[PDB]
């Protein structure tokens, strides 16, 4: 097979207006591919279409990875007599990502297509786009290419000619990170806090205003144009296997030049600074770790970032994730106990506080963090954070609090002598 | 005939569809620990103190909210069990007050009770509290605030038993606060149920502030008589005079509410 | 919410005077039954030492809670009452 | 040509842009179902 | 930042809120947009429509709103407090919300926030005497890549530095618009100093497309 990653063709890429260059709207859209031939796959059917994204291996590109074709399948049953439902998860929260944002305002037809798409193979009657509420300009070009869309007849009543009918409308949120969690999105939309539901049901079951629904990130619904188009063989040739596919990658932090780019899966984390980013800023020996996820995700040491791959399965055996593809990197001049105690208080202003160890445990593993910054501890209480994070890991509502509880576990599990250094200035300043 | 086979600790039990691994355990005897959980109100599952243990599963489900599945063995005394239990106690501890000799639930309160059965032994928070203020609803109820739990009871009381939806939760995290935000009374013919549903002496009875103890009263068994309705209370007496009235449950009348009148 | 005080069965006699102490205001008895208070395993324990003793005596039956249906989602009905508007 | 911004568009959207395009885009969309009832209070 | 109303002069229940005539109409449109039966969606974006109107939410215009959805008005005082994008005060005509999460920290966010504070003379969480700017740190906006940035009511002003964010401040001064997006040399998310990927005309329709349609 394939045994090195990366060095994409343009050709192979499918968002190819992700820097906005070109005209975003459905003229320019159409010149790149979009809305080609959508009628002949709606009228492929359900199945069909579900076949295409379980060849292709897409995996939610969300932030948990779940197989999509397995996952939209649950939505192919017969009618109940209630609507059904497909949510865009817009709400693009998790600190360092910012690649929902490009596909919205430069790509807003890939996404519209994408939800008649990927609405007809759950024979959904409408899509819900949840967006955060800051991304207002964003929001104001997709409701442009919806409004563009509906007049040219792809959307609506009788969808690009195929006899389906489909709209999609777009929901604002109000400032909540925790509305990004699929349960806690779907309360938003029905006029409710932000606050996730326990499961079951499950929102295949009962849903947006008690419905059948479907949750899927945006990156994940804009590709399934393409996948269908262009074959779901053709998407499961990138990556390793059961890692498909081409990936949209954030780049920030200390890197020369910050950015969001596209690269195959499994390119190697090195790779993808130096090529696209322009390196570490200071070089590479200058890199002190990386967060290759999103916040969410545990740190790794320059040492793991030497070789490890960028896909799904390569960062579990390095004791982190993929998560979202947002690369933070940290160089030798960071304060890394800092660094991620501002990663605890995002989390401690953005927990929903519903359920007991992410309300209490989060602001418990804040203030401790805190304390850890100046050292004004002793090293006894490491075990004990530890052992805090724990209890929060697996015991929530929602995936929020193991989030919190990650970030946390990578810093004591690879920075245990910082940490404890800095307890021991502390003590001798204060004798 | 429907009846599906659960086990509870490798004792099998046959169940109806729906039944929840809580209320599976009950069938053995077993009550599972709860705060949130009310057998009269909608399930919420946010205490999260009935996580519980199903075998050779990796996570820890909410009893009082999971539907039992075919064949699943609750390991109600698990390690894994045990420590869901001293975890949660601890973080419902973490910012509690200090309160218990001025608190009028001392004694018969699930929050001590369920640490001393459930809980560590010891504390190590080792930061400050947090600190909420009181509210007023009215003179029957006492807001303690900072006792409170986020258990959500209150709110869904009021707004499923007495159609009244005036309570609610304002902010989120750490700081989110229950009560009505506006100043308000809650003055529900049946308000004073919520001093019974509430875990904790956040809400308290103002009548009966400080008069008396829970072990001190003598429990009398007898009948309401300020209505029609025969509602079926417990009056507290303690040397010779009579401190409260309290539900009694009876199904087939009042339930174990009572109306303000009656208590 | 615990339970665990309702699985015995007890014997407890009727309530008799109690009046206030002249000289301190405590709570005087005349009646040495007062406090007597038996558990039982069954019904009919309990009944049984009521007959032999010679008691004149009440039996009320237990009273068990009813078996609920249970259901986190139907907090979310598609078009039933039970659908909340606050978690 | 591939070296210009091509979305400049949004520099000359207003408070209410968005709800005026959804306003506009309501001629379009499909009746809505209905649960039966005006409410879950009803 | 409290989660609890205390009536006052200027926000109480008889303070004066209405939506317009045209807001009416915009009303309509959200409700529309969801099943008979379930009004209660509307919430959210009517809640966020007062605020456009009103600039902030009174206690009059959260009844305002359960009243016109025929919702209870606690469940829309909970709203109110649950998202942070709805004001229940008066903020100044331009509302600055620097990021400070971590990787804005990285690109030193603090050098920008630092920058605001010096010239408009307000720490963190407050209002300047003329009530034009009202300065709050937030959390990630979804923009890291062009880091440091900061929204000034719906617009993004990315790629910072002291000397441009004092220049964009005395811009809205003047009453001129400024422009959203990166103040460096480039345009959005690129890396500087050019492209390296998508630099090939894109391909047009039916490219590579599969066998059967
Ligand atoms: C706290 C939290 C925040 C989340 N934020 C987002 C988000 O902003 N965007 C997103 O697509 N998924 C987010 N998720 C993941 C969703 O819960 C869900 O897994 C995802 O939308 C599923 O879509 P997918 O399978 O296509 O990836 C978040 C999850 C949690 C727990
Ligand atoms: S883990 Fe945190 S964010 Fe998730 S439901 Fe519980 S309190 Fe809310
Ligand atoms: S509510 Fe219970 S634990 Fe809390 S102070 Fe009162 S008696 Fe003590
Ligand atoms: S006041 Fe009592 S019943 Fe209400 S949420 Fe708090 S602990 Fe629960
Ligand atoms: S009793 Fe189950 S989570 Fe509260
Ligand atoms: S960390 Fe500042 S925009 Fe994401
Ligand atoms: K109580």
């Amino acid at each position: 097979k394939k045994t090195s990653f990366g060095s994409l063709k343009d050709e192979d890429r499918i968002f190819t207006n992700l820097y906005g260059r070109h005209d975003w709207r459905l003229k320019g859209a159409q010149s790149r591919g979009d809305w080609y031939k959508t009628k002949e796959i709606l009228l492929k059917g359900p199945d069909w279409i579900l076949g295409e994204v379980k060849t292709s291996g897409l995996r939610g590109r969300g932030g948990a990875g779940f197989p999509t074709g397995l996952k939209w399948s649950f939505m192919n049953k017969p009618s109940d007599g209630r609507p059904k439902y497909l949510v865009v998860n817009a709400d693009e929260g998790e600190p360092g990502t910012c690649k929902d944002r490009e596909i919205i305002r430069h790509d807003p037809h890939k996404l519209v297509e994408g939800c008649l798409v990927g609405g007809r193979a759950m024979g959904a009657r409408a899509a819900y786009i949840y967006i955060r509420g800051e991304f207002y300009n964003e929001a104001s070009n997709l409701q442009v290419a919806i409004r563009e869309a509906y007049e040219a007849g792809l959307i609506g009543k009788n969808a690009c000619g195929s006899g389906y009918d489909f709209d999609v409308f777009v929901v604002r949120g109000a400032g909540a990170y925790i509305c990004g969690e699929e349960t806690a999105l779907i309360e938003s939309i029905e006029g409710k806090q932000g606050k996730p539901r326990l499961k079951p049901p499950f929102p295949a079951d009962v849903g947006v205003f008690g419905c059948p629904t479907t949750v899927a990130n945006v990156e994940t619904v804009a590709v399934s144009p393409t996948i269908c188009r262009r074959g779901g063989a053709w998407f499961a040739s990138f990556g390793r296997e059961r890692n498909s596919g081409t990936k949209l990658f954030n780049i920030s932090g200390h890197v020369n030049n910050p950015c969001t780019v596209e690269e195959e899966m499994s390119v190697p984390l090195k790779e993808l600074i130096e090529k696209h980013a322009g390196g570490v800023t200071g070089g590479w020996d200058n890199l002190l770790a990386v967060i290759p996820g999103g916040s969410s995700t545990p740190l790794i040491p320059k040492s793991v970032c030497e070789t490890v791959l960028m896909d799904f399965d390569a960062l579990i055996q390095a004791q982190t994730g993929l998560g979202t593809a947002a690369v933070i990197v940290m160089d030798r001049s960071t304060d890394i106990v800092k660094a991620i105690a501002r990663l605890i208080e995002f989390y401690k202003h953005e927990s929903c506080g519903q359920c007991t160890p992410c309300r209490e445990g989060v602001d418990w593993m804040n203030k401790v963090m805190a304390r850890f910054v100046r050292g004004d501890a002793r090293p006894a209480e490491i075990d004990s954070l530890w052992e805090i994070s724990k209890q929060i890991e697996g015991h929530t509502i929602c995936a929020l609090g193991d989030g919190a509880a990650w970030p946390v576990q990578g810093l004591i599990r690879h920075f245990r002598p910082e940490l404890e250094e800095r307890m021991q200035q502390f003590a001798q300043q204060h004798q | 005939s429907n009846l599906i086979e659960v086990f509870v600790d490798g004792q099998s039990v046959m169940v109806e569809p729906g039944t929840t691994v809580l209320q599976a355990c009950e069938k053995v005897g077993m009550q599972i620990p709860r705060f949130c959980y009310h057998e009269r109100l909608s399930v919420a599952g946010n205490c999260r103190m009935c996580l519980v243990e199903i075998e050779k599963a990796p996570k820890v489900v909410a009893a009082c909210a999971m539907p039992v599945m075919k064949g699943w063995n609750i390991l109600t005394n698990s390690e894994k069990t045990k420590k869901a239990r001293e975890g949660v106690m601890e973080f419902l501890l973490a910012n509690h007050p200090l309160d218990c000799p001025i608190c009028d639930q001392g004694g018969e309160c699930d929050l001590q009770d369920q640490s001393m059965m459930f809980g560590s032994d010891r504390s190590r928070f080792l930061e400050g509290k947090r600190a909420v203020e009181d509210k007023n609803i009215g003179p029957l109820v006492k807001t303690i605030m900072t006792r409170c739990i986020q258990c959500t009871r209150c709110i869904r009381f009021a707004s499923e038993i007495a159609g009244v939806d005036d309570l609610g939760t304002t902010g989120r995290g750490n700081d989110m606060q229950v009560g009505t935000y506006i100043e308000k009374m809650f003055m529900s013919e049946l308000s004073g149920n919520i001093i019974d549903i509430c875990p904790v002496g956040a809400l308290t009875s103002k009548p009966y502030a400080f008069t008396a103890r829970p072990w001190e009263t003598r429990k009398t068994e007898s009948i309401d008589v300020m209505d029609a309705v025969g509602s079926n209370i417990v009056v507290s007496t303690r040397t010779g005079e009579v401190m409260r009235i309290l539900p009694r449950m009876h199904e087939d009348i009042n339930e174990e509410w009572i109306s303000d009148k009656t208590r | 919410s615990g339970v665990n005080n309702t699985k015995k069965w007890k014997m407890e006699f009727d309530t008799r005077e109690r009046w206030e102490n002249p000289l301190m205001g405590w709570a005087s008895t005349a009646d040495p039954l007062s406090n007597l208070v038996l558990t039982f395993s069954t019904k009919e324990d309990a009944v049984a030492f009521a007959e032999k003793n010679g008691w004149s005596y009440d039996v009320e039956e237990r009273k068990v809670p009813k078996p609920k249906s249970k259901s986190y989602g139907a907090n979310f009905s598609w078009n039933k009452r039970t659908r909340v508007s606050t978690k | 040509d591939n070296t210009t911004y091509k979305n400049l568009q949004h520099h000359d959207y207003s408070t209410y842009t968005f709800l005026d395009l959804n306003l506009d885009l309501s001629k379009f969309r499909m009746p809505q179902p209905s649960s039966g009832r005006e409410s879950p209070r009803h | 930042a409290l989660f609890v109303h205390r009536d006052t002069p200027e926000n109480n229940p008889e303070t004066p809120f209405d939506f317009t005539p045209e807001n009416y109409k915009r009303i309509e449109a959200i409700v529309k947009n969801y099943p008979e039966g379930h009004k209660a969606a509307a919430v959210l974006p009517v809640l966020d429509l007062a605020q456009r109107q009103n600039g902030w939410l009174p206690i009059s215009a959260m009844n305002k709103v359960a009243e016109i959805l025929q919702v209870p008005p606690m469940r829309v005082y909970e709203v109110a407090t649950f998202y942070t994008m709805y004001n229940r005060k008066p903020v100044g005509k331009y509302h600055i919300q620097v990021c400070t999460t971590t990787p804005c920290m990285l690109r030193n966010s603090d050098s920008i926030l630092e920058a605001i504070q010096k010239k408009l003379g307000i720490k963190v969480g407050e209002t300047t005497p003329d009530k034009l700017f009202t300065l709050i740190e937030v959390e990630c906006l979804g923009a890291c890549v062009n880091a440091p940035m900061v929204q000034i009511n719906d617009n993004y002003y990315e790629d910072l530095t002291p000397k441009d964010i004092e220049e964009i401040i005395d811009e809205l001064k003047a009453g001129k618009i400024p422009k959203p997006g990166p103040r460096s040399g480039r345009f959005s998310c690129e890396p500087a100093g050019g492209l390296t990927s998508l630099t090939e005309p894109p391909k047009g329709p039916g490219f590579g497309v599969q066998a059967g349609l």
